[PDB]
């Protein structure tokens, strides 16, 4: 299949040209990301691995964009948050590594160690920028010791995968981990930032078979008005049906979240009996869900959305469907 | 109204005379734009389909025009089945024109009703019909449905293959029939089968038109279906070298240019080598121009890095750089410039001077004839000059020297373009001021008698590059410039633009001279106040030119003199405000400059008060007054930094340079505040190492360069005095005063957003509207708004978020903190909020609208909207509360 | 069958509502306690004695809604069991 060949050649194209100018490197990164998104759109078989590799490539692109910002040239007192892109970049790559780890099926230990390594790079970037924004020594010591504990927990977890992370960021952290605790925290920030800039870009070995989990709310369906009329305070039922494709353990990981038009995000864990498995790889989540509030001035809409929860901490999973609600005073 | 207009159109429809019916039908889309209501759209389209079914063919043609124009409103059709059912009925009419209009109708409706299998069958049956109009309509509808339906595309690819391979199909019908295949990008095996068919087409139908159409649609198909891109590239190169026809070669060039424009990264070294061989081999200069345009497009991208010392590309670009034809030379030297600025190998060092002298030759060639093609080639060469002087800064002295030696002899348009190029180069490096300034000045003398048309623009550009070159005060030179303006310009718009550039580069004395001259000849009072305010600001900034290092009394005197004219100017500029174009940025920028200069005056006064008010008998402490006023100065400078920050955040429409200028103002405020802190207030706990990578401080202007240099000097001076002295020593005073004086010595540089607004945007922010509400029935609010735009929406910044924040307060505290981020999705966002007013008083509702751009930066730009909501309970609930309260 | 079925539409306020579990730890009674707990004009009336009533209102304790402990147990009391035992006359009692 030339589609698989194109995927592999795109990945080795971006891996082989890691030595480019950061402007050219960014151009190659976003070209490959656009290519992989289009490839996922074209062929449904490789949509999972295209989305997987595209997410990893996006993580690398965001890291590269953050590291080449004009925020390291100026000193600490002149730091500004309005022009900051590195904090947003760190949060985005953090969330993307979570999504990459948990949403996609068919993940072996090598993919997991690559994702955890990229997550560690994200945490390092966040530590660097939060050192930039602050001057007190208690926050630096706190998150620096937490990050070094994270590095220790990483390298303990992945002793078998360490001889394959060659020239990697963690390989550079392991050359200095016993001695970094001796040095002053500002010098630790300097050394990890510098050696993060010239760290290698890690190859991401693809699985043989992989899919991106997907959920399609169909029973609310967000059709139109004629809201749900119910008395204030009392409860209005809402039958929810969704088709969940390529999820391993939906009954222990899939949570239904509803968002009332306020801060309230009432999250529901459906019982394992409503997760049917009519066909292989696809599920049926036929659940009744209950909502309630007081009287409203007129009808408004509550966004009900699937979520995916991992070992705590959760991610959005599906497209948020809104349903109108009409609480009438009794 | 909506219904009234629809009724009028239906009345026109029933009229039974063809003129009024056609008038009504073609009047329908304007009604759709007037009232995009889905019930109206659905009913109106139902009426249109009904008149389509029964009505002569011209009426059906008008309906087809409507449906083609109203493609977007088709999405708001509910009764799709009934509408299509009565449209589809006329496909059974024996009249082939009626069938043709029906097929085109279904083609127009392919977006809303694909996968309607009877429609597919009608396309398929009408394809092999006898009437020529019916077959063409079937072809058009097949194109649309193949673009929409995957099932239709796979079903129709075999029919199209057997139709081309069929012999009763004439050549022109085959020609119209081939580019259906560009829509076979739904599937990999589908695309592969289509590719096989196209190969059969070029081999078996080798005519120029048919190979052109086939290999062009194959290019588009491989462009959409990315798997076939490399074999498409190699097929195009093979046809470029082998096929002798100039039309085929021209198509190969144009569509390879298309591919290189969209997927340059997929180009291999073999493909670039083959294309270079083709370019070297061809004798036709038009073909050489075309594939050299392709090469320049590739060299702009990363494909050159993938291509890699000496090679056929380098030999090509050296050979073509000195070509007789100007376009081939321009493209070849662009290729040389891209290769030079890309890599840093040791063979390239010989290549750079080859490129430089090529650019020299292009200046000698293209600077006389004044043809539009000469302007194109000159722009290409000058953009290359700017590129390789910015990317290889050690090579800029020779670039500027040849620009100077050529500026004397070039024509007026070439002079304008070379002055723009020279201004860019001078803005990117400051080490060449006085000399080249004198040469451009002796050039400036002879501008009074050049021509009548380009003379004004040439004067503007030449004065601009004079100001960029200059970095000091000039009196007899300003006299010469002013004498030239009075003698030859007598216009003012040229004088105003020149004064604008003088303000931008910080040359404020001569800017004051020009602005003062412009007061008399303006006509409106608003512009009179605006020009007067600019005159006062320019005079006020020139007051700071007379500062002197280590002279603080002179510093106080100069800052006071500056502040007087600044205050006159800000009063005048506030007078310049109008409902339309309110000078919000200019008002706030000048007010922050006011506060900054006042803070500097206060800080110098306090530093002098260290010795002008010795401490009391009190046995930090023991310097109570000076420490407290240092603390107040610290708070003032931090508040000033915060105000520069929210001014930045309110400047969503500003260009990058204006934002960087405001950012520099904020950083100067932060620098002074941090210097105060680390020298006086908290020296012990400010143990910070200034280990910033200053080497990559790419300064975008001479003004910014001086700003970073003075920041670095103040910071290292502070670092050298971290713990040396007791925090109230005279050396601390000297350090702070020298920091202030050095910061003020570099003159202020106004920027584009001050003078010139682009990419305007705003929010109307409609919402549900002294409003009572029952306390139990908590408020349900609908908030919606449209994003206005001045000319193109996404010029500088792209907007995809509206982070609407809403709060509440009582007795018009902060009880209803809540926010929602909404993507507008049609430049119009709409969402709802639920608000609690259990307190039986009156609540004021404040709703904001910040904007998160594509990069994630939040801009407080949207309007501050406030309403008052009365909250109260019903008398029965109030009465039971009173009974239950005791 | 539930609050939301048609009781969510056919319910008028001054009313008497027999529901849920007397444990007050599940059922529609929990939602009703959370609903009418705030007011004082309403009241909960207990009938089942097998659950300690003061333990049932404990998770909703800071509530102003009146609670009545009037158990309606009908089992054999000790005088009735004494009379029963003296009539039947078993050789042993466990």
């Amino acid at each position: 299949d030339p589609s698989q060949q194109f995927l592999q050649q795109s990945l080795e194209r971006v891996y082989s040209l890691q030595h480019l100018d950061p402007q050219g490197a960014q151009e190659l990164l976003e070209f490959t990301i656009r290519d992989l998104q289009r490839l996922g759109e074209l062929q449904s078989e490789l949509a999972g691995v295209a989305d997987f590799s595209a997410t990893y490539l996006r993580c690398q692109l965001l890291l590269i964009k953050a590291l080449q910002e004009k925020l390291w040239n100026v000193a600490a007192p002149l730091y500004l948050k309005q022009s900051d892109l590195a904090s947003a970049a760190a949060k985005q790559i953090m969330e993307e590594t979570y999504k990459m780890e948990f949403m996609y099926s068919g993940v072996e230990n090598k993919q997991v160690v690559i994702i955890h390594h990229m997550r560690l790079q994200a945490k390092a970037l966040q530590l660097i920028v939060t050192a930039r924004t602050t001057r007190g020594l208690d926050p630096l010591f706190g998150m620096c010791e937490k990050f070094l504990q994270e590095v220790d927990f990483f390298q303990r977890y992945f002793i078998a995968d360490l001889p394959h992370l060659q020239d990697s960021f963690v390989d550079k952290l392991l050359d200095l981990m016993p001695r970094l605790m001796t040095s002053k925290p500002a010098e630790v920030v300097k050394i990890l930032q510098t050696m993060l800039r010239q760290s290698a870009f890690l190859h991401l070995p693809l699985p043989e078979q992989i899919h991106k989990a997907s959920a399609t709310i169909i029973e609310p369906a967000g059709e139109s008005d004629n809201p749900l009329r119910f008395t204030s305070g009392l409860v209005v039922a809402l039958d929810v049906d969704a088709t969940l494709e390529h999820v391993q353990d939906p009954q222990n990981t899939v949570k239904v979240q509803v968002l009332y038009p306020d801060g309230q995000a009432q999250m529901i864990h459906p019982k394992p009996a409503d997760f049917r498995n009519p066909g292989p790889g696809r599920h049926r989540l036929i659940t009744q869900v209950y909502l309630s509030h007081t009287a409203w001035t007129e009808a408004c809409q509550v966004e009900v959305r699937l979520l995916l929860a991992y070992n705590e901490g959760t991610i959005p999973f599906s497209k948020p469907v809104k349903v109108y609600i009409m609480p009438k005073p009794a | 109204d909506a219904n009234s207009a629809l009724m009028e159109l239906d009345k026109g429809l029933r009229s039974g005379k063809l003129g009024e019916q056609c008038e009504a039908v073609v009047r329908f889309p304007r009604l759709f734009q007037k009232y995009p209501f889905p019930i109206l759209i659905n009913s109106a389209f139902l009426k249109l389909a009904d008149v389509f079914r029964v009505g002569n063919n011209f009426l059906r043609l008008c309906v087809l025009k409507v449906t083609q124009q109203s493609e977007k409103h088709l999405e708001k059709i509910l009764n799709v089945d009934e509408f299509v059912k009565r449209i589809f009925s006329v496909i059974h009419s024996n009249d082939p024109v009626a069938r043709a209009i029906t097929l085109r109708m279904l083609g127009s409706l392919a977006s809303i009703i694909p996968e309607r299998k009877n429609a597919h069958h009608s396309i398929r049956q009408s394809l092999d019909s006898h009437d020529n109009v019916e077959v063409e309509a079937a072809v058009f509808a097949a194109a649309n449905f193949s673009a929409q339906s995957k099932d239709f595309a796979v079903g129709i690819c075999n029919k199209i293959s057997e139709m081309i391979q069929g012999l009763a199909t004439p050549v022109d019908l085959k020609l119209k029939l081939i580019p259906i295949l560009q829509h076979m990008h739904h599937d990999a095996i589908l695309a592969s089968s289509a590719r096989q068919l196209l190969q059969q087409l070029v081999t078996s139908y080798p005519s120029t038109k048919m190979v052109i159409v086939s290999l062009h649609t194959f290019t588009l198909l491989a462009a959409s279906s990315l798997v076939d891109t490399p074999k498409q590239i190699q097929l195009l190169l093979q046809y470029l070298k082998n096929d002798p026809r100039k039309a085929v070669k021209r198509l190969a060039i144009q569509d390879l240019k298309l591919l290189a424009n969209k997927t340059p990264h997929t180009w291999s070294r073999e493909n670039i080598q083959a294309l270079c061989e083709c370019a070297l081999q061809t004798p036709y200069d038009s073909l050489k121009l075309g594939m050299l345009s392709v090469l320049s497009t590739l060299s702009g991208t990363i494909a050159i890095k993938h291509y890699f010392r000496s090679s056929d590309l380098v030999k090509l670009a050296q050979e073509c750089c000195y070509h007789n034809n100007r376009g081939i030379a321009a493209h070849g030297v662009r290729v040389l410039t891209n290769i030079t600025v890309s890599c840093q190998e040791k063979d390239l060092l010989a290549l750079e001077q080859d490129a430089v002298f090529g650019l020299e030759s292009l200046l000698v060639l293209c600077s006389q004839d004044d043809s539009p093609g000469a302007q194109a080639t000159l722009k290409i060469a000058l953009n290359c000059m700017v590129k390789l002087a910015k990317g290889r800064p050690h090579l800029s002295q020779s670039v500027v020297e040849t620009l100077l030696t050529q500026l004397h002899s070039a024509q007026d348009a070439a002079r304008i373009l070379m002055c723009h190029c020279l201004a860019a180069i001078a803005m990117q490096l400051p080490v060449l001021g006085d000399g080249m300034l004198g040469d451009l000045m002796e050039l400036y003398k002879v501008i009074g008698r050049s021509a009548t048309d380009k003379q004004q623009e040439l004067l503007v550009s030449l004065a601009t590059v004079i100001f960029v070159a200059s970095q000091k005060a000039l009196s007899v030179e300003s006299k010469a410039v002013i004498k030239q303006q009075l003698e030859s310009v007598s216009n003012g718009w040229t004088v105003y633009r020149i004064a604008r550039q003088a303000s931008r580069m910080g040359n404020h004395d001569m800017a004051k001279e020009l602005y003062q001259s412009l007061l008399t000849q303006v006509a409106s009072e608003h512009f009179y106040f605006w020009l007067n305010s600019l005159k006062e600001f320019s005079h006020a900034e020139q007051c700071l030119t007379g500062l002197q290092e280590e002279n603080y009394s002179s510093a106080l005197s100069c800052i006071a003199e500056s502040l007087k004219f600044y205050h006159k100017g800000i009063a005048s500029l506030t007078a310049a405000s109008t409902p339309l174009n309110p000078l919000s940025f200019q008002c706030e920028f000048v007010k922050l400059r006011i506060d900054l200069l006042q803070a500097f005056s206060q800080l110098i006064c306090t530093c002098n008060s260290l010795k002008t008010s010795p401490p009391p008998a009190i046995a930090l402490q023991r310097c109570g007054r000076i420490s407290n006023q240092m603390k107040q100065s610290m708070e003032e400078f931090r508040s000033l930094a915060s105000r520069y920050g929210d001014l930045y955040q309110a400047s969503f429409d500003a260009d990058s340079a204006t934002l960087r200028n405001v950012e520099l103002q904020q950083q100067s405020c932060l620098l002074i505040s941090h210097a105060i802190e680390a020298l006086i207030l908290d020296p012990e706990s400010a143990s910070f190492q200034e280990y910033g990578s200053t080497g990559t401080a790419h300064a975008d202007s001479e003004y910014e360069r001086r700003m970073m240099s003075v920041y670095n000097h103040v910071l290292e001076e502070v670092e050298s005095l971290n713990r040396k002295y007791t925090p109230v020593s005279y050396m601390h005073t000297a350090c702070l005063c020298n920091a202030i004086i050095a910061l003020l010595k570099v003159p202020l540089s106004f920027q584009r957003y001050f003078f010139q607004k682009l990419q305007s945007t705003s929010i109307k922010l409609a919402l549900s509207p002294p409003i009572a509400v029952q306390n139990n029935q908590q408020l349900a609010l609908k908030v919606e708004g449209v994003v206005q735009h001045g000319s193109k929406p996404g010029l500088f910044r792209k907007i995809q978020s509206v982070c609407l924040n809403v709060s509440s307060t009582l007795q018009s505290n902060m009880t209803n903190e809540m926010e929602q981020r909404v993507e507008p999705h049609n430049d119009y966002f709409s969402t709802q909020f639920l608000l609690n007013f259990a307190i039986l008083g009156t609540h004021n509702i404040t709703v904001e609208s910040s904007v998160k751009d594509a990069n994630g930066i939040v801009w407080k730009t949207g309007p501050r909207t406030t309403i008052f909501v009365k909250s109260l309970e019903d008398p029965y609930s109030q009465q039971i509360r009173l009974q239950q309260q005791q | 069958p539930s609050i939301h079925g048609d009781f969510s539409n056919d319910f008028r306020q001054p009313c008497v509502v027999f529901t849920g579990h007397p444990s007050l730890r599940f059922g529609d009674v929990v939602h009703f306690m959370e609903l009418w707990g705030k007011s004082s004009l309403n009241t909960v009336i207990f009938t089942e004695p097998d659950f300690s009533y003061l333990e049932a209102l404990a998770p909703y304790q800071p509530l102003a809604m009146k609670c009545i402990y009037c158990p309606i147990d009908t089992r054999l009391n000790f005088i009735q069991v004494s009379k029963l035992l003296k009539e039947v006359q078993p050789l042993h009692v466990v």
